[PDB]
C-alpha cells in the first residue's frame, strides 16, 4: 500500500 | 557523439537559477524548474552565454515539484529548448541530463530511461544538485522531462509540466484534491494472519482492503471522524483494496467534493462523508 | 575515619572472582556474588591476602542477580563478613561499597542510602565493575547489601539474599512465578483521552486498569489467548489497576497455579485462566 | 505501569 | 546519620511535579521549583504521603530558572520545609539534595558546597532530573538552595528565591534589564597581540576592555547601532574592561533606562545611548 | 562494441604501479600517472601481460597531481598508448576510463565528457582508485586525459601533461608562482549588504572586488603585510574583482616577480609589493 | 535504442520473487535467481504481465549465490529468456541489467563489461537490490550473466549457472571441496623482510609461498593439525606460492580426497594429509 | 564541617596556573603541579586573593606527571600548604580535593581514599580539570597528594613529589631507567593452552613467565635484538614471571646499566644484554 | 569575558 | 570567489 | 594472497 | 601482565 496525502 | 548534437540543440537554453537549474520554454522568457529550487523566492537567472536576467517566480506546485519563472527578453533572442512528449517514451531510450551549475557551460550526463511510472521517470543518468530543474533530453535533443535531485535519478515527465504550465504562469494553485489518510493494501491472508499475532496493534476485520494506517493532523479524514485501524471497503459502492486506486477517484472528484465512505471499525459498520481539501 | 573500621571488619572477607567481586559468608567457604559475575561458570577465587582457592558455583538466580560460590577451607581461617539486616535501613544512612578488583586489596567507596524500594537499594556510593558482587556495608561494617553494577548505584538487599541462601547452596532454582505480560497502568482520563487521538493503536474500553501492552513469546499469557490491548479488570473478583500489584498476587500463587482472568477485549467480555510458569 | 515478566 | 535527621525535617515537604521536584514553602500551599520543570504549564503535585493536589503555576522566571506553584490546603496540614539562608554558606559545608521522583519517597544524595559564586551554588552531591526543583539542605535540614539539573551539580541560592517569591506568587514578571551584547574581556597584550595575527577578524584599537563579540538579534544594542567588534570604553564616564562588571550597572539601571555608551569603532569615536529592555 | 577497439588500442599500455595506475607514453619506458599514486616514492610497475619492470619516479608535480615514472625496456616492445589532444574536446564525447588494478587485465568504464573547465575534465565514467593515474580515452582510443580519483569523476587534460612532460622527465620542478592569499569575489550589493549585518567580522569598504579572506602562513602575502579583510583593488593599475582572474596575472609573472598591490584596509589606502614564490 | 530491442526480447521473462528478481529459463517454469534472494525459503513469483504463480526452491548454492525456483505453467506460455554464453565475452561489450522490482515492469540499466575474472563479471551498469537475481544481457538481448547486488556491480557468468542447472533442479548440493585455510602469498623479500620487524607475530622460514594466515574452526585443516603461521611448500611434490592456485588443485581433487601437505613450522619439517570436506 | 577547617588551612595556597591548578610549597615561591598542566611552557600564576605573579617552570617529569613552578615573593607572604605524608595513608580516610579554577576561590570536593597502590592514590572525590595539579588533603588539611585528572580519580602521592622536589627545582631530569619492552605475565596453563589454539600468533615454549608482547621502536630492547614473542626467563639468574617485578630490578640498576637477559625464542636459548636508557 | 544577555 | 594558493 | 574456504 | 616503558 501507498498512502501519501 | 550523438549527444553533442542534442546538447547543442537544447543546451544553450539551460540556465542557472539563484541553487539549481532551469530551461527556457519560449522566447517570452518562460522558464521551467523545480519548486525546490525556488525556496519560495518571488530569483536570479544566468544564461549559458553569461547574460544575467532578473527572474520572478510566477507559480509553484510543491507537490509536483515544479515552478515557472519569468524573465524579460532584451537584446539577443532567448535560446529555447524544444519540448518533446513523454507519452511515447520507451524503457531503454537514451536520456541526457543537462544542467548549468555555474552559468557559463553545460554539465551533461548520459544514461537511459530506467523505468516508467507518465507518472515519474527514472534514469541511470547522473542526476545531482548541479542539474536539478534542468531538462532531461532524448537522443534528438528535445526535452522529455525535468531532472529532480533528491544509482538512479528521477525526472518529472514533460507532458505533466505542459498541463500546468499556464496555471503556474498565471495564478499558481493547481487542484490537488485529498483527504489525508495513509492507507495500506491489506490481504485476508495478511489480515487474519495479523489477527493471529498476539502483539499486533488492532485486529483487522479479516477481508482484503485499504487499512487506514494513519490519519494526518488537520485533514478532511480527521474531521470526518476517520481513525487509524479503520478499513475502508466501499467508497459509494465501489469495492476497493488498492491504495494506488483510491489515490485516484479522489482526484476525479473535485475540490470540496463530498465523498461517502463505507468502512468497518473492528465489528461496527461505519459510513462517513469526507470533503476533499487541497493538499498544501 | 569510621569507614576504616568498617572496612577492617568486612574487607578481608571480600574476594575476587574469575570478572567481579564476592564476599565470604561463613568459615565453610560459602561466598555471595552477582549472577552476572558468574557467566554461568560452574570459577576462581582470590582472597585479599593473596590466597587462591578454586570455587564452584552451586547456585544461580538470574532474576535476582545473585549467586552462591563454594570454596574449600584449608590452612588459615577464611575471613568472614558479618551479615546485618536491610529491614531497618534508613534513607540517609552511610553506605560503604567494598570490592576486590585485583585480589590483594580493597577498593572502597563511600556514600549514603539514596532510596529504599526491601526491594532494591540505591546509593550515591560509586558502584562499578570493580566492586560488583562485593558487599555494601553500614557504618559499623556489617553487610546490608550486595553491590550490582549495570550518579547512583544499586544493591540487592541482604535479607533478600538470606532467604534464598540455602536454596542456591543446594539445588539452585528459586520459585519465580509469572505469566508473561507487559502491563501498564491506565486511567479513564488516559483511556478516553487515548480514545480521542485518531492515531492511537486501539481504543481502550474507557475504565482504569492494567492495559496489556505486550504479550511475550512462549509465555502462559500467550498460551491462554491473551492479546496486546486486552484490559484485565478482575483476577478472580479483585479489581486491579496497578501493574506493581498484579506482579504480586501471581507470586503469592504457586508455580503451576491456574489463575482466572476477567478482561475485556474492546467490547467483548473475556475470562481466561493462565497457568503460572517459572521465569527463566 | 511496570510489566516485567 | 545526621542526614537522616535533616531529611526527616524537610523531606516530607518535598513533592513530585507533573517532570521534576518541588518543595512546599508554607501551609498555604506555596511551592518552589525550577522554571524548566514547568514547561510553561499553568500541573500536578504529589506529596511524599501519596496525596495528589492539583497545582497551578502562578509565576515563572525563565532566566533564574525558578517557579512558584500553588496548591489548595485540605485535610492534613501541608508539611513545610524550613528556609535557611545562603548568605552565610561556607565552602565545604555538608549539602543534602532531596527529590521526590515518584511521589512516595525521598531520593537523597550527600555532598559538600563545592564553590560559591550568592550567585550560584555548586555541589558534589549527585544532582539529577530526579531531584531537580527539589531542595538542597544544610546539615540541620534547612533549605539553602534549589537543585537544578542541566561530577558537580548546581543549585539556585535560597535567598535569591526569597527575593522574587511574592512577585512570582502574584504577577510573574521579574525585572531583568539588558541590552543584548555578548562581550569579552580584552587586554592590550591580547589586543595588539590580536592585531599582529594577519587572519584575525578585525583589528582591535589596542587598549583593554570589553570587546563586543556579538550583537544579538532584536536587542536594544542592535537598535542603538552597536556592531560586532566595537569596543565599549566608558559607559557615561566610568572606565570598564570587565564583562562581569558591565552585567551589573545595567541592572542597577531600571528597565527602559537610557544609557549612553562611549565606544570606538576601529579608529572612530562612537557614543550611542541604548535603552535597557527586559530579557525574555 | 566501439569501446573494445579503443581498449584494444591503448589498454595494453596501461600498467599497475606500486597503489594506482599508469600508462606508457613511449617505447623508452616513459610512464604517466598521478603524483598521489607516487607517495613520494623514488616504485614497481606491472604490465598487462604480467611483466614486472622496476620503475623510478623521475618527476612529480603535486599541484597538477601528475608524475613521470621511468622503466627500462627489455625483451618485448613496451606497448604504447597514442596521445590525442584535449583542446578539441566536445562536451558529450564518449570517454573511456582504463585502469590496471591487479596487473593482468584492464578494468574499463564508459561515459561522456560531462564538462570542460582545458582546465579540468569531468566525466560520468566511473573513476575510482582502481583506474587512477590510468588514461581516459576518446572513442578512437587515444588518450585525452589522466583519470584522477578523489557520480562524476575528474581527469587531467592530456595537453596539460604534454607541457610538463620533459620537465618531469628531467629535473622535476614546475613553475607554480603564487602569493598565498585566499580571495573571494565581493559585490557592492554584497559589500554594503555585509556592512548592514551588525555581526559581520569586518566592514567592507563598499566597492566590488577580491576580498582577502585568509592569509596563509609563511607566504609572500603574509611577508608583504597583507591582512585578512584587505580589499585588493588594482594590481599595478588594472581593476580586478575576479578571484579566477588574479590567479592568472601572478602566473604570467615569473617566479620571484615583485608585484605591487593597491588595496584598501577599511578606510586607509594601501600599496604593497609581494614577491611571487613557488607553490609547494 | 538498441537496448529497447534487447529488453523487449528478455524483459518479459524477468520476474519478481518474494526480495529480488529472477528470470524464466524455459517454458517448464525453471527460474534462475540469487541464493541470497531465497532466504532459504522453499516463494512467490510475479511475472511482468501481473501473473502470480507460486514457486518453490528446488535448489540452492550459497557459495556461487544462485538458486533454481520452479513454477507450474498454466494459461499463457511462460515467456523465456534466451541464454547466451559468457565464454566469448569481451571487455567493453554493452551490458544491460534488467530487474522486475515491483512485478509489472522492467527497471533497466545500461553499461559495459568492466572486467572479466569466466570467474566473475564486473559492470558499470547500475546493479542494485531492485535487479538482483535478474539477468545481465548483451546488446542482442541474450543473458550472459546473473546480476548480484552486494560504482561497479557484479554478475555471475551464465555458463557457470548452466553447469549446475540440473543439479539445483534436482538434488541441490554442488561439490565445493575445501580444507579451511586462509592463505596469503608470501615472498622471500616479504619473508626475511617480515623477519626483520621485531614485532611481527612469527618468523617466516624465509622462502616464497602460501603463509597460512588463519585456520578456520571445524575444518579439515584444523583436524589435520594445521596451525596459523605454517608455510605449505609442496602439496604432494608440486611447489606452490600462489593462493589462487591452491584454491584449484583441491577442487580437481574430489570430496573426501586425502591430500598430503609438505609444510614447515618455523624450523621443523611437517607433512600432514587433509581430507577435503564440503564448503557449507 | 571539618572540611572547612582543612580548606581554610591549605586552600589559600592553591593557585591557578596558565589550564590547571597548583599549590605553593613554601614562602620562596616553590609551586607544585602536574606536568600536563605545563604544556612544556617555561606560565602565569594567580593566587586565591587575586595576586598574579609570573611563574617559570624550573622542572618537569612527564612520566610521574608533576612539575615545579617558581614565583618571586613580593608584598604579602605567599600562603603555604602544609605537607603531610602518604606513607601512613589508610584506605577509607577522608580526602579533600582542592582546586583554583578561576583564580579567586577554591572549588572543593570530598571523598575517601578508595585504594592505595605509595604508588598511586585513588579517591571517589570528584577530580576534574578544575582541580588538577591541585592538592588532595587529609581531614586535617595537610596535603597527602596531587590531584591528576585524566567515578574514581587519581592522585600522585605526596612523598613521591618530595623525593624529586629539589631535582625539579634545579636541573629537571629524573632517572627513569627502562629497556622498552611490553611484557605480559604468562602461565603454563595459559601457555600450552595458547599452544593448543591453532590460530595463536606464536607457540609459547610452555613455562611460566613474562611473554614479550611488543618491542617498542628505538629502545634498548630493540637494539639488543629482543623480539616480540620472546620469553625472558632469568635476568642474570633470577627466575621471573611477573611484569610488575621486572619493572623494578631495571630501576634498581642505574642508567646505562648493562643487564644480561636469559630468554628462549621458541626452542632456541637466547642470552642478550640490554643497556638501560632514560624513559622520555 | 562573559557576555550573556 | 576562489582563492587557492 | 587470497584464502577463502 | 603490565609492560609500560
Ligand atoms: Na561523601
Ligand atoms: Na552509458
Ligand atoms: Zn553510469
Ligand atoms: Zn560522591
Amino acid at each position: 500500500x501507498x498512502x501519501x496525502w | 557523439s550523438f549527444v553533442a548534437a542534442a546538447v547543442s540543440r537544447s543546451g544553450p537554453a539551460v540556465v542557472r537559477i539563484d541553487q539549481g537549474s532551469g530551461f527556457i520554454i519560449d522566447n517570452s522568457g518562460i522558464i521551467l524548474t523545480n519548486a525546490h529550487v525556488v525556496d519560495g523566492a518571488s530569483v536570479v537567472v544566468t544564461l549559458r552565454d553569461g547574460r544575467t536576467f532578473d527572474g520572478q517566480v510566477r507559480g509553484t506546485d510543491e507537490v509536483t515539484d515544479l515552478a515557472v519563472v519569468k524573465i524579460e527578453p532584451q537584446g539577443s533572442a532567448l535560446p529555447v529548448a524544444p519540448l518533446g512528449t513523454s507519452s511515447n517514451l520507451q524503457v531503454g531510450d537514451w536520456a541526457i541530463a543537462v544542467g548549468n551549475p555555474v552559468g557559463l557551460d553545460n554539465t551533461v550526463t548520459l544514461g537511459i530511461i530506467s523505468t516508467l511510472g507518465v507518472e515519474f521517470i527514472q534514469t541511470d543518468a547522473a542526476i545531482n544538485p548541479g542539474n536539478s530543474g534542468g531538462p532531461l533530453l532524448n537522443a534528438r535533443g528535445e526535452v522529455i522531462g525535468i531532472n529532480t535531485a533528491i544509482g538512479i535519478g528521477f525526472a518529472i515527465p514533460i507532458d505533466q509540466a505542459k498541463a500546468i504550465q499556464n496555471t503556474l504562469a498565471a495564478g499558481g494553485t493547481v487542484p490537488h484534491p485529498y483527504i489525508g489518510v495513509q492507507m495500506m493494501n491489506i490481504t485476508v491472508d495478511q489480515a487474519q494472519q495479523n489477527n493471529r499475532n498476539p502483539n499486533s496493534p488492532f485486529i483487522i476485520p479479516e477481508v482484503d482492503g485499504i487499512l487506514v494506517m494513519r490519519v494526518l493532523p488537520g485533514t478532511p479524514a480527521e474531521r470526518a471522524g476517520i481513525r487509524r485501524g479503520d478499513v475502508i471497503v466501499a467508497v459509494d459502492g465501489t469495492p476497493i483494496s488498492d491504495g494506488a486506486r483510491l489515490q485516484r477517484i479522489v482526484e476525479q472528484a473535485g475540490l470540496n467534493k463530498a465523498l461517502k465512505l463505507d468502512l468497518l471499525r473492528g465489528d461496527r459498520r461505519l459510513s462517513l462523508t469526507v470533503q476533499t481539501a487541497q493538499l498544501r
